[PDB]
């Protein structure tokens, strides 16, 4: 009633979806982390510790029996808004800040205060529809960088309202406390910190101390608790 | 007169709400949500041992309510074996959600692996398989008695019927009330730890709130447990130990132990799915 | 030195023939009253002759 | 200096169109009846999908779609028995387009990976064996459409589109002009004209052959994300950001009909119209498609019953389908 053409589809679909279903499966503990920060800033550092096309770069790694991949959109330049709602459930977001440009003027700009265009881009990542609920860390790449360069540079270029120290540890506590509050929904998304210049498997760390506590408040999602 | 009356009204009371607890979250989680989630499947499964074991309740109302029971043999073969069926696989799959719990939160690397929904369904078919290990010498050694010019269901041994009855005795009170305890407690206690220990639940009044009513929740669903089935293990414990002298209070503290485990069985769906935020967001909907 | 070339285009762009909207727009009426019988999602053909049916 | 000769131009350009404008569509089409209360119902649930479903294609042969969703896995479809022919494994999991030939033998996929990936389907083997892979935008991949079986033309997020030859892996045209990211491109039925739909809301035709553009629509205001020709093809409708689907004149170079609600403030994110050209169904950003009267611009019908966005939209090319997919792994099929 249904020949052999007929039971050729049914096993071929069934043999689609059995492909299908383990492909999903297996693609169901990866780790999204969409990687960001303007140009640099350090990604090619950071990308370059994990030692273990035009738009965007892919690269995958894995750490104590967990994958990582890592979504590089440095090669895109054209508009943010109109492929930042294709990612749409990343766990975490590896967002950089050269912490070097406090005093940085734009050769093209000649005004636009680069540590304030990074203040920019983190609000519209950490205050965007589509990202409202993952969990945003910071790596503030560049320390040596800024430390040679407040030991004799002043520190009121980007902060005119601060005065409290000219040194490294309160430098570097002011700039990060203050760039924390720009997170206007710290009720249910949390922003880490980890300074980065290690020359070591910190940043791994970190970023997987991140993720478990990222899956840790999705498996308390799914239990029914939270 | 009265007892007999206040008995019987304990047990319709319990045996109704029973019923419409473990109807009402059957009807929610058929049609309002699907059994996606490992957490919908094990809900699922308590539901259906739940929603079985107190329906022997009339039986045991119409056992003691004016006399006799003329049910008949099978039936009561029947009934038991449902009742000491599907109490057990009851507390084997409260067991396993705390397991389940534990193992979300304490080791999140296995829980994204482990908690599949095709995980979860052998893991309780396996709970349903082991209790039916049991479950059949129960339908085995069930038998109607007639004595004292009235029927009763007791469960007839071998011819050393002191021996296999410590043994039965036993095994109902270690695998059904210390063994499911212990592993609840530390499972429970290790997720509440952890819940402690993590940054999401700290550093805010909001937070800590969120983490505080976690835990006291957690403090209510073991607490319910102890406190409506600690007191039947120890009567029946005292009274195959010593002779307890046949008396009203005798009867009406029998029955009230007797009734608070159907007591537990009728209030683990309003702790289990209303406690839930995903059965409150599907009650919010309508 | 793209505003030289954008306006190269838009007078290029510029000198085409149009036709009145009323005439195009009738032309377009008119092929929607003219495939009327071969649209199923206007006119529902059937089962007899629908495609997609249950088992 | 130039610039104000630019705004002469349009000002003249503006002013020779409202004078070719003496009567709007909806006041001649008054006297015509209308389609009253469309209901389609869901025949097939094409299900197998395990991410966000972002474009489909149907066939000419009315039977096999494409669909392309964020897991990387390219589904060929069989809507008659709801049957899984092919799986391709894409090397890039990000796609926003995917193109099925006209002959059936190619099938591409493109999107955030700036690559033009085009596929064999027909090989001996049985296997499907990618063939040829296009390269040469700077930006993502949004729109891919087959020309015919050597000729492809897409748009990318390097605000030009392009057509391509299959063969040697080259643009032989480039569609510069576009002054934003172009998004949407649909061919038209004789296959020697398109017309696409960029973020600066402007609806730019072009010349296959020559590559000049002829004509330049800018009446919507946010942005062009869908983009679909009349069967006709005298005339075609975008889709936006604003809420409206407007369409537009091959010949009369103007704005038509303005498909838009009172509560709708929604987006649009595709456009597709029946054989007869009549119905013009739009996948909006409220959870449901709608279905717009092209004659009359009025809701006749809603295929609802999508618990997430409608990405993609198509209809079937002897008017026997609505094959919509959606952002929850679901395509579904209407009657
Ligand atoms: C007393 N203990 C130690 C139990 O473990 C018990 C079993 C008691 N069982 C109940 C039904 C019964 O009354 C009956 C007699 C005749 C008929 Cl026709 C029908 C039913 C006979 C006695 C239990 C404790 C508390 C509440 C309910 C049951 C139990 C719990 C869990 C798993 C297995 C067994
Ligand atoms: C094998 C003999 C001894 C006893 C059989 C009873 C057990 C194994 C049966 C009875 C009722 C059954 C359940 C009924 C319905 C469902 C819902 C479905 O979505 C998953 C399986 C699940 C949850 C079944 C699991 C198996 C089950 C618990
Ligand atoms: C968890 C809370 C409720 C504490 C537990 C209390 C337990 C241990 C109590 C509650 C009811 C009690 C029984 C109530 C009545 C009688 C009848 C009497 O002639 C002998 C003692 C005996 C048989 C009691 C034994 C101890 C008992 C079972
Ligand atoms: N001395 C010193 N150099 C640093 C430090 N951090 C980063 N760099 C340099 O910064 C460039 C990356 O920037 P890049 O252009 O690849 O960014 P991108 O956004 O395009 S990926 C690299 O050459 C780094 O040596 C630091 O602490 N100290």
């Amino acid at each position: 009633t249904l020949s052999a053409e007929d039971k050729a589809a049914v096993e071929r679909s069934k043999m689609i979806d059995r492909n299908l279903r383990e492909d999903g499966e297996k693609a169901a503990r990866e780790v999204k982390l969409l990687l960001l920060g303007a140009g640099e800033s350090g990604k090619s550092t950071i990308v370059k510790q994990m030692k273990i096309t035009t738009g965007i770069v892919e690269t995958h790694f894995t750490f104590k029996d967990l994958h990582f991949k890592m979504f590089d959109v440095g090669g895109q330049r054209s508009e943010r808004k109109k492929w930042i709602h294709c990612f749409e459930g990343v766990t975490a977001i590896i967002f950089c800040v050269a912490l070097s440009d406090y005093d940085l003027v734009l050769a093209e700009d000649e005004e636009m205060n680069r540590m304030h265009e990074s203040m920019k881009l983190f609000d519209s990542i950490c205050n965007n529809k589509w990202f409202t609920d993952t969990s945003i860390i910071l790596f503030l790449n560049k320390k040596d960088l800024f430390e040679e360069k407040i030991k004799k540079s002043p520190l009121t270029i980007c902060y005119p309202e601060y005065a409290g120290s000219n040194t490294y540890e309160e430098a570097a506590a002011y700039i990060q406390c203050q760039f924390e509050d720009l997170n206007k929904r710290k009720d249910t998304k949390e922003i880490y910190t980890h300074f980065t210049c290690a020359t070591d498997t910190k940043n791994v760390q970190f970023v997987f101390d991140a993720v478990t506590d990222v899956i840790i408040k999705n498996n308390l999602k799914d239990c029914g608790l939270f | 007169m009265i007892t007999a009356i206040t008995i019987m009204a304990l047990y319709s009371i319990v045996c109704v709400v029973g019923l419409f607890g473990n109807f009402l979250v059957m009807y929610v989680i058929v049609r309002y949500t699907k059994m996606k989630t490992a957490t919908n499947i094990y809900i699922f499964n308590l539901a259906l041992a739940d929603a079985l074991a107190t329906s022997t309740l009339p039986f045991q109302s119409v056992n003691y309510l004016m006399g006799t029971w003329p049910f008949g043999t099978i039936l009561c073969k029947i009934v038991i074996s449902i009742d000491y069926y599907n109490m057990f696989t009851s507390i084997f799959t409260l067991c396993t959600m705390s397991v389940d719990r534990y193992i979300a939160v304490c080791h999140p690397v296995k829980a994204l692996d482990f908690r599949t929904p095709r995980n979860a369904k052998i893991i309780n078919v396996c709970n349903w398989i082991l209790s039916s290990a049991i479950g059949l010498p129960v339908m085995f050694m069930a038998t109607t008695k007639y004595r004292q010019g009235s029927i009763d269901c007791t469960l007839t041994f071998s011819h050393p019927t002191w021996y296999w009855e410590n043994l039965l005795k036993i095994c109902v009170f270690i695998f059904a009330f210390i063994m499911p305890v212990l592993i609840i407690t530390v499972c429970y206690g290790l997720m509440i730890l952890r819940l402690k220990s993590v940054r999401m639940l700290s550093g805010s009044k909001e937070k800590d709130r969120n983490l505080r009513r976690i835990t006291r929740m957690v403090l209510v669903v073991v607490a319910v447990f102890i406190v409506c089935w600690t007191p039947i293990h120890i009567y029946v414990i005292i009274k195959a130990l010593v002779t307890i002298p046949e008396t009203t209070f005798q009867t009406v503290s029998w029955h009230f132990c007797i009734a608070l485990g159907y007591t537990n069985s009728c209030l683990n769906p309003v702790l289990y799915a209303f406690l839930d935020e995903n059965f409150k967001r599907c009650f919010r909907e309508f | 030195a793209q505003a030289r070339k954008l306006v190269e285009q838009l007078k290029m762009e510029a000198n085409i023939d149009r036709i009145k909207v009323s005439k195009a727009a009738a032309d377009l009426m008119a092929y929607c009253e003219a495939h009327a019988k071969e649209d199923p999602l206007l006119t529902p053909v059937p089962a007899s002759e629908n495609p997609f049916r249950e088992k | 200096q130039l610039r104000q000769e630019a705004e002469q131009l349009k000002n003249q350009i503006r002013d020779a169109r409202k004078a070719c404008a003496d009567a709007t569509l909806s006041q001649i089409t008054n006297n015509i009846d209308p389609v009253g209360r469309i209901q389609m119902r869901t025949r097939r649930t094409l299900r197998g999908h395990l991410a966000k479903i972002y474009a489909m294609h149907w066939g000419t042969d009315s039977r096999l779609l494409v669909s392309a969703s964020q897991d990387g896995k390219l589904i060929i479809w069989d809507s008659y028995t709801t049957n899984k022919v092919h799986a391709i494994p894409l090397r890039s999991s990000w796609v926003m387009t995917c193109a099925y030939a006209p002959s059936g033998n190619y099938v591409a996929c493109g999107g955030l990976d700036n690559i033009c990936s085009i596929y064999n389907l027909k090989t001996r083997e049985g296997n499907v064996r990618v063939s040829r892979e296009l390269a040469g935008h700077t930006g993502y991949l949004s729109c891919c459409r087959f020309l015919d079986d050597n000729q492809i033309v897409t748009s990318s997020g390097d605000t030009t589109c392009a057509l391509w030859d299959i063969e040697t892996g080259q643009q032989t045209t480039t569609f510069t002009g576009h002054t934003g990211d172009v998004m949407s491109l649909s061919l038209a039925p004789d296959t020697r004209l398109f017309v696409s739909g960029a973020c600066d809301a402007s609806a730019k035709l072009w010349d296959v052959r020559e590559g000049m553009c002829r004509q330049t629509f800018t009446g919507h205001e946010s942005d062009i994300n869908a983009i679909c020709f009349f069967p006709n093809g005298n005339a075609f409708a975008t889709g936006s950001d604003d809420a409206t689907c407007r369409l537009f004149d091959l010949r009369a170079d103007q704005e038509l009909m303005t498909y838009s609600h009172d509560n709708i403030i929604c987006g649009i994110t595709s456009v597709s119209f029946s054989k007869s050209g009549r119905l013009l169904l739009a996948g909006y950003d409220d959870f449901n498609c709608n279905v717009w009267d092209a004659l009359k611009a009025d809701r006749a019908g809603v295929l609802a019953g999508h618990d997430n966005r409608v990405s993609c939209l198509g209809v079937t090319d002897d008017g026997m389908a609505v094959a919509t997919g959606s952002w929850d792994s679901f395509l579904k099929i209407w009657n």
